[PDB]
């Protein structure tokens, strides 16, 4: 796991959390 | 053509971006667009519901990055959506983490010039890797309705 991916990750999660609220 | 959809979305989207940034730098303007008013609206909200992990993000990210914060911001676009799938809460996530990135940046004594170039950098994804994306989802339009 190297930093890109990571911080997309991390992102990504938030953008699906931010979804279920809308 | 596409090439003539790619320039205007591509302009489009600097100006909504470049807005959001100074949105976030302490300038206090009337938002120019519906979809400004909006994207100001959605990206400060998920701020809000993420602030400590998005300032904790801003500063691992700019403490690895170093010399192109543009191009490593890039290479997160590319693998916030590495699984093929493209919404609009990603594009406000896009926008809320550039938007912190920016502020960070101007905390640690950097130019506005910075983040001209970051939000160049998300104008040129967005309007041009994703132009196929945006089109068939109205563009900045759609974000606004899609939104109400």
């Amino acid at each position: 796991l190297w930093a890109a991916k990571k911080y997309g990750q991390q992102l990504r999660r938030m953008s699906d959390e931010f979804d279920k609220g809308q | 053509g596409p090439l003539s959809m790619s320039c205007w979305l591509r302009e489009q989207t600097l100006l909504l971006a470049e807005d959001y940034i100074s949105f976030c730098s302490g300038i206090q303007q009337t938002p120019p667009s519906e979809s400004a008013e909006a994207m100001r609206y959605l990206a400060k909200e998920m701020e809000q519901q993420h602030r400590t992990k998005f300032r904790s993000l801003s500063q691992e990210f700019l403490d690895t990055c170093g010399a192109d914060p543009s191009k490593c911001l890039q290479s997160v676009m590319r693998e916030l959506v590495g699984d093929g799938k493209m919404n609009w809460g990603r594009v406000v996530s896009i926008f809320t983490f550039t938007g912190v990135l920016a502020s960070e940046l101007l905390s640690r004594g950097e130019n506005s010039e910075g983040s001209r170039r970051l939000a160049e950098t998300i104008a040129d994804y967005l309007g041009g890797e994703k132009q196929d994306w945006l089109v068939e989802n109205g563009g900045w339009e759609g974000f606004c309705r899609f939104f109400h």
